[PDB]
RNA sequence: GGGGGGAUGUCCGGGUCGCCCUGGGCACCUCUCCCGGCAGCCUUCGCGGGCAGCCGUAGUCCCGGUUCAUACGUCGCCGC
């Protein structure tokens, strides 16, 4: 019973009273930004996609 | 200094023989033809081959069939193969344990390893898997024959002692299992200093084998046992091991500080290398979730359970019979009661991969305990056979008192003060009476507030003193504490005692020609189960 | 053996229907192990027995049945009752064990023992120096303390004994835990008695020379503290917190002070020191480096008499060659030293005079 | 290169195989050049490096007697002075370096060494 | 102020000490002092220092700007290691409750910036 | 540096540097003594550099600077660590007057 | 009331653990017991308990009968000598002493 | 900046409170916030220092005047006493080590002394 | 480290004044026993015990100023 070659476990250290969640990760995994501006800087009214 | 040797003869006649000597320096000498050096007032010079690759005294030196390959190993957990014909070697490293023997097969196939774990694996060649798998109990022996590299005067030179009791729980909803405390070897265990046991084995009480084994602590086998310096590294041990009312939890305790010859230039004032040692202590509180596969796994991790200006020690924990709740007492003087909750931090929850939930053990209460300094504390602390109240001890010298904690408040409901003599020991809850044991062994119940049985103990050393434990059994209700008959030695008896829990007349009195090191109560029936020195294991029973 | 002290007890039952006090006290002084001299030591006295001393008490005391009572003096002058003060027997758990019955159905019973004990003990002795004893000598919970500390302030706030228990309180109501001691401190104060009790502390405090300069603690501050939260708000809610401040300002500015010279001048000790060792070695003519000059070298750093011993493989520990320490010598020595050879030496008795140049 | 030294003698038995018998690390450089010598009741083998110390071992006696480490210094002492002018004087490659030492010893009994 | 330092000390005098003690000059005063001299001042600092706790705002300066010129010189006295290692032992006792104390600096933060604030709300109101 | 720690060998880690690396080893010490989550360990790397190498500080001026600027954040960290105890005691106030 | 068990399981002893022939079983000797072990399964098919009892006797030796195999001789520090087979008992109670003052060692 | 805090806190912002927490103005501020959002506020400056401990003296400010200002509008929540948990939680961590690291600073006092003092050798020299 | 002595070198009252001594300060060599370690040889199964012990400091003919380190099985890309 050779045991296999482990190497250093990074440590597992303590997180503070307001950690990164995994939703807000996922929301800032959105990442690729691309800002279309409207002709003649009209404001937006209503964006939409059917189902 | 020779350690070992073996011969090999060179042949239906005796032509030579060739030796291999494994000295205790590290060396291994071949002398390569003997019989016709010496048959020949004048003899030729002869001159052994030197092979040098371990550190420590090599245990095990063999020559390998056919005669290609010498075979060794030592302490430092890796079988060598010298292969003689060239000047290479090549070597299986990360055993568990010291190779302390090796044997060849009749056949030039297979190896047998006798390693210090108390294992032994019949190995097959250049497969390099073990065959054949053989593993016992593991606890601390008092050994016969006393090390090997004990010879030649290391800087620590290796001792048989036991220090501290074996820490093992047997497991309700598995009694035949035995969860308990061990190293990597004996001999890696007891080396250093202090007990480094950072290993827990589950090993089968009704057919005696070990069944598997689990890291708790850190440990690092694929690492170099020994410091560049020579001291063998001590790991963290698992001093308190207590296991759920369910059993579907385990929560550990292990401590771990940095050696006294390590320090030298953390001191200052009037600070020892002791005391700088004492201060840069590291102690963790881990909660296990025990699966079905006796599979352990974390959940959390406590990395300073109880906290001031430095971390303080943890003296005992204990498992509530009705519930899934810790109680642990520590040096700040508070008693804290852990339970488990669900992982969620705004509603949204987190559960692992196949869709469970993660729970997580969290604080669930502080008790502060009262003291009384009249003019070094230790605590114990144990739940009632129902729950619902919380017996702590806690542990100044001669005026030490108890607290019977409340479980639903965090109210104390009483306190019971000029009930121990020294230094606490332990103390257990039967039915109604506290059995508590200090210098003196008192059985008070608190259902009367009236010590039925006491009784002055016979004055040993600080070992003996610290040796000495009890354990209930809560099914028949019967206590049993196992006392070393009087630094301690090969060659001492033990003597534990059965009482029941209403009369003063020991119920059963053996002594035993080695020291027990363990009592343990199977959950399930009534009786104990016993862990002796000379690591055999052997049940008592009534009827 | 508990029908033997059950036939004592009814012996005891008996002689207290008989009312003669004597044989009784002397049946309790032969138990303990008239004239009754004493050992002069609170230590030292001999081990008795928890059934006597639950009798003790239960002789002693008295309680009051009307769905609360009063612990009183059945026996208020007494030799017993001086020697349960001494010897400290007097704590809750045992009280509650000598009234088993009556307090079974009573809440409270911690609260209400400890307010009415050291009050009965001062009304028996208004010289209070079994009070005094009793601080000393028993186990006292923080409502006990905090209601001896208000009979101590009661009778000041021939004339030491009083300040030596007042001492005394202070370090065992800082031994116990914050909880108790706010809890119980709100409860039995009133909020200018607490003010009292800060004058009292800042006495201890200015007076012991912390806020007094040179050219012309621990227990103490966890007593203030603790009653500064157990007051609150609702007790104040002008310039004396202001200059209370500055004064705690001022002696935090002096342990601050203290730790930064503790710091330096230990180092500077540990150096001293171990720079005579090497100065008294080099002057027997080992040859060390040590520095000449009166500052401090940059490292504090003394080079060490060379051991006997050496660490060889793997962990061993063997003799060191005389061969192997000429070389680290060698070693030691600088670039450039002035080595002095006496006749002393030319015939065998003396050592040279080494003077080497300073790296 | 290892700055290590080997010593090989034939197995018993078999012809023509050779193993180590003993390594030890002699200088402390490499082993640049070595040659052997076996006459008039000497038998040594010098082993030169890159630590200028010509080191002699015995060999056949190899295992069984010291070996020897010669100096690295040449034999003549290289360094000459004028005591009444108190220079003392080394040369090497193509220099010769003169040191004045301006002062006696019973004067200094180390901020002026 | 360099010259008076010096005759104060050798007659151990207990007046002329102090004169110089409460007036940068401070610091080359000592750098040009004789140094077996030097350590009859460390003897009266620590002795002070010990027989009670207290604070002093110049002898901070004081005290460590001499034993780094003149602390080298301490190996010549045996007397005064054996005093400056009983007054650093002293000087922990001190530095013991120096977290309990700053928690007590923090209530009275707290409280007296509390009642001045109740004050303020009298006449805001 | 835990494992190094753990295994008996931060002295022989740090024992056989030059200058640069001492500097570079002092550089990571002070940056990282500020987190608590590793003030233990930083604080023991700059103990046994400390120890180490206190010798040559007069030699080199750059390592004097990195000296002087540990202990400038050393002693900005102690009054951080005293202001939280200051701080700490205003929390435990407020717990109490709850009750 | 109470009754104790006989001791099993054990700690292996120094002792090399010898082979049977033909390779399929393993005999290991521990401190009071000698057991064989089958090599494939890894399952155990005889445990001879051995009386020990006088301090520390420990068991010294342990070979095979090199005139005949399935036997064993085993031999404590005092002098006791066993000549049991395995796969049976048979000569566990039946021991033969040597006059020994300490029997440091012995090979068949 | 009382309003805009309210807004920042109460809407969960990041841009605005960390512009008027950069920057009297902090007494006023803390005076003119919300009663409501004053444990809002402790949870985000808990935060904020642990995952930056650079920035700890002006955040151990804010943590005392909002402690000041609003002790007994905490004590009429007291359900959420947990967010003064976390903040004790904090300043535990923010404390642990202290007497280490008292005990370095000595160490590095004497070498600061010593270059001080070489220092003002050379600059006479 | 102490308990103590024989002897080295020294100033302050000093002494008929010399050998030095008493009173104070002392640093070293040597002797003496207890302190911490190390080995041998008898006794006993061990535990322990007994006997004569060396080391706690300094530089060598040459020279231990050495000897000593933990495998294979398989690599690459991207995703959660």
């Amino acid at each position: 019973m050779a045991a296999e070659v482990v190497p250093l476990p990074q440590l597992k250290l303590p997180s503070g009273p307001s950690p990164i969640t995994a939703e807000q990760r996922y929301w800032r995994s959105f990442k690729k930004q691309k800002s279309h501006t409207s002709t003649a800087n009209w404001p937006i009214s209503h964006i939409s996609f059917p189902a | 200094i020779i350690s070992t040797f073996d011969i090999r003869p060179i042949i239906a006649e005796l032509q030579d023989i060739d030796v291999a000597v494994g000295g205790a320096r590290g060396a291994i000498y071949v002398y390569s033809n003997l019989l016709a050096h010496l048959h020949t007032l004048r003899v030729g010079t002869i001159q052994p081959r030197k092979y040098h690759w371990h550190r420590r005294a090599v245990h095990s030196v063999k020559w390998s069939g056919d005669g290609n390959y010498l075979i060794s190993g030592g302490y430092e957990t890796v079988l060598v193969l010298w292969q003689l014909d060239t000047g290479r070697v090549d070597f299986l490293p990360h055993l568990s344990a010291a190779i302390e023997n090796i044997v060849v097969s009749p056949k030039g196939s297979a190896y047998a390893l006798h390693l210090d774990d108390n294992s032994a694996m019949v190995l097959s060649t250049a497969e390099m898997k073990p065959s054949m798998y053989v593993s016992g109990i593991q606890s601390l022996v008092l050994g016969d024959r006393p090390s090997k590299d004990a010879l030649v005067r290391r800087v620590w030179r290796p001792i048989d002692e036991i220090a501290s009791p074996l820490v093992a729980t047997i497991s309700p909803q598995n009694p035949s299992h035995m969860f308990l405390c061990v190293g990597n070897g004996q001999q890696a265990t007891v080396g250093g200093g202090a007990t480094s046991t950072p290993l827990v084995q589950v090993f089968d009480i009704s057919s005696f084998q070990g069944v598997a084994k689990q890291a708790i602590a850190r440990t690092n086998p694929t690492d170099v046992n020994i410091t560049s310096e020579g001291v063998p590294i001590i790991e963290p041990t698992a001093t308190k091991l207590a296991f759920s009312h369910d059993g579907k939890w385990l929560a550990s305790i292990d401590e771990w500080q940095p050696p006294e010859r390590d320090t030298e230039a953390y001191l200052t004032g009037s600070k020892t290398q002791s005391d700088a040692c004492k201060e840069r202590r590291e102690i963790y509180l881990k909660f296990w979730e025990v699966g079905a596969d006796q599979s352990l796994e974390l959940v959390t991790r406590i990395n300073d359970a109880h906290y001031t200006k430095q971390t303080e020690s943890i003296f005992d924990l204990a498992s509530d019979p009705t519930s899934a709740r810790f109680a642990t007492i520590g040096n700040d003087g508070m008693v804290r009661f852990w339970s488990p909750k669900l992982r969620k931090r705004d509603g949204l929850m987190a559960t692992r991969p196949d869709g469970q939930p993660l729970r997580s053990w969290s604080c669930s209460r502080v008790v502060p305990l009262p003291v009384h300094e009249r003019q070094p504390y230790s605590g114990a602390i144990t739940f009632s056979e129902d729950g619902s109240i919380l017996f702590a001890a806690f542990g100044p010298p001669s005026g030490a008192l108890v607290v019977a904690i409340d479980t639903q408040t965090g109210t104390v409901r009483d306190v019971v003060s000029g009930m121990f003599k020294g230094d606490i020991r332990a103390m257990k809850s039967l039915s109604s009476c506290l059995i508590m044991l200090s210098d003196d062994l008192v059985v008070y119940d608190i259902v009367s507030d009236e010590m039925l049985a006491s009784y002055t103990l016979k004055e040993t050393s600080e070992a003996a003193k610290k040796l000495t434990q009890l354990a209930v059994n809560h099914q028949s209700r019967s206590f049993a504490l196992a006392a070393p008959i009087p630094k301690l030695k090969r060659g001492t008896k033990s003597e534990l005692l059965i009482f029941n829990i209403e009369d003063e007349e020991p119920k059963l009195v053996k002594t035993f020609s080695q020291v027990i090191i363990s009592v343990c109560a199977v959950p399930s029936s009534s009786g104990f189960v016993v862990v002796d020195s000379a690591a055999q294991v052997w049940s008592i029973t009534e009827g | 053996s508990w029908s033997e002290w059950q036939n004592k007890a009814m012996q005891a039952d008996e002689l207290l229907q008989n009312n003669d006090i004597q044989s009784w006290e002397e049946l309790m002084a032969e138990v303990f192990k008239p004239e009754w001299e004493w050992p002069s030591s609170r230590s030292d006295y001999a081990r008795v027995d928890r059934r006597w001393v639950v009798y003790a008490i239960n002789k002693v005391f008295g309680w009051e049945g009307q769905n609360t009572g009063r612990l009183t003096c059945r026996l208020p002058e007494s030799s017993v009752l001086i020697y349960l003060v001494d010897a400290g027997h007097l704590s809750t758990s045992n009280v509650k064990s000598a009234f088993k019955d009556d307090v079974r159905e009573v809440d409270k019973v911690e609260e209400l023992i400890g307010e009415q004990l050291p009050i009965i003990l001062a009304e028996v002795d208004p010289t209070m120096e079994l009070l005094v004893g009793y601080l000393s000598g028993t186990q006292l919970g923080s409502s006990e303390l905090v209601s001896s500390i208000k009979l101590l302030l009661c009778s000041l706030g021939l004339d030491e004994h009083r300040t030596r228990g007042l001492g005394i309180a202070f370090s065992k109501l800082a031994a116990c835990p914050a909880a108790e001691t706010v809890k119980s401190l709100r409860r039995l104060f009133k909020p200018d008695e607490v003010l009292v009790l800060l004058n009292v502390l800042r006495a201890e405090l200015i007076k012991d020379g912390w806020t007094t300069r040179y050219l012309d603690i621990q227990l103490i501050a966890d007593l203030m503290s603790r009653c500064i939260d157990a007051v609150g708000l609702s007790g104040w809610m002008a310039n004396f917190f202001s200059q209370f401040q500055a004064e705690i300002s001022v002696a935090l500015e002096g342990v601050m002070e203290a730790v930064r010279l503790k710091g330096v001048i230990a180092e500077a000790a540990n150096y001293a020191k171990r720079a005579r060792r090497a100065l008294a070695d080099s002057a027997k003519g080992k040859a060390m480096t040590v520095h000449m000059s009166a500052e401090l070298p940059l490292g504090l750093k003394t080079d060490n008499k060379i051991s006997t011993e050496r660490v060889r493989s793997g962990g061993e520990i063997v003799a060191r060659s005389s061969r192997q320490i000429g070389h680290f010598i060698s070693k030691r020595r600088g670039i450039y030293s002035i080595h002095r050879i006496s006749e002393e030496m030319l015939l065998g008795a003396a050592g040279p005079t080494v003077v080497q140049e300073a790296r | 290169m290892d700055r290590r030294t080997a010593v090989y003698e034939p197995m018993a038995g078999q012809s023509g195989r050779w193993s180590k018998v003993f390594h030890r690390r002699y200088h402390q450089h490499d082993v640049k050049a070595m040659a052997s010598f076996e006459g008039k009741g000497m038998s040594v083998v010098v082993s030169g490096g890159s630590d200028a110390s010509p080191i002699v071992l015995p060999l056949r006696a190899l295992g069984k007697e010291f070996h020897r480490t010669l100096p690295h210094l040449p034999q003549h002492p290289t360094v000459l002075s004028a005591p009444k002018a108190r220079y003392i004087l080394s040369w090497w490659e193509n220099e010769i370096r003169i040191w004045h030492l301006l002062n006696s010893a019973q004067q200094f009994l180390p901020l002026n060494l | 102020l360099g010259t008076v330092l010096n005759q104060a000390l050798r007659t151990d005098d207990s007046d002329l000490l102090e004169s110089c003690l409460q007036t940068l000059i401070i610091q080359n005063t000592i750098n040009r002092m004789d140094s077996s001299l030097a350590g009859t001042l460390l003897s009266k600092l620590a002795a002070r220092m010990h027989r009670r706790p207290g604070r002093a705002f110049g002898l901070m300066r004081w005290i460590q700007w001499t034993l780094v010129a003149h602390g080298g010189a301490l190996v010549t006295q045996p007397d005064l290691i054996n005093r400056l290692t009983e007054l650093s032992r002293v000087l922990e006792e001190r530095s013991r409750g120096l977290s309990s104390l700053l928690a007590l600096k923090g209530k009275l933060d707290m409280l007296d910036a509390q009642l001045k604030y109740r004050k303020a709300l009298k006449m805001a109101g | 540096l835990t494992a190094l720690r753990h295994r008996s060998a931060l002295r022989e880690a740090l024992q056989g540097r030059d200058e640069l690396s001492v500097i570079n080893i002092l550089r990571w010490a002070g940056k990282y003594v500020a987190d608590p989550r590793y003030r233990s360990i930083c604080v023991d790397v700059a103990f046994h550099l400390i120890d180490l190498y206190a010798e040559h500080v007069g030699g080199s001026a750059e390592l004097a600077t990195q000296f002087q600027q540990l202990l400038a954040k050393v002693n900005r960290e102690v009054e951080k660590a005293e202001l939280a105890i200051v701080t700490g005691g205003m929390v435990e106030s407020l717990m109490m007057s709850v009750e | 009331s109470w009754k104790v068990s006989k001791p099993m399981g054990g700690r292996m002893s120094d002792i090399d653990p010898i082979f049977s022939q033909d390779e399929r079983h393993l005999i290991i000797t521990y401190n009071t017991s000698i057991q064989v072990y089958s090599t494939e399964d890894s399952l155990l098919v005889r445990r001879i308990a051995l009386p020990l009892t006088p301090s520390a006797t420990h068991i010294v030796s342990s070979a095979l009968s090199k005139s005949n195999p399935d036997y064993l001789w085993v031999a404590c520090s005092d002098g006791r000598i066993w000549h049991i087979n395995w796969t049976s008992g048979e000569g566990v109670d039946t021991p033969s002493t040597i006059d020994t003052k300490k029997l440091l060692d012995m090979a068949v």
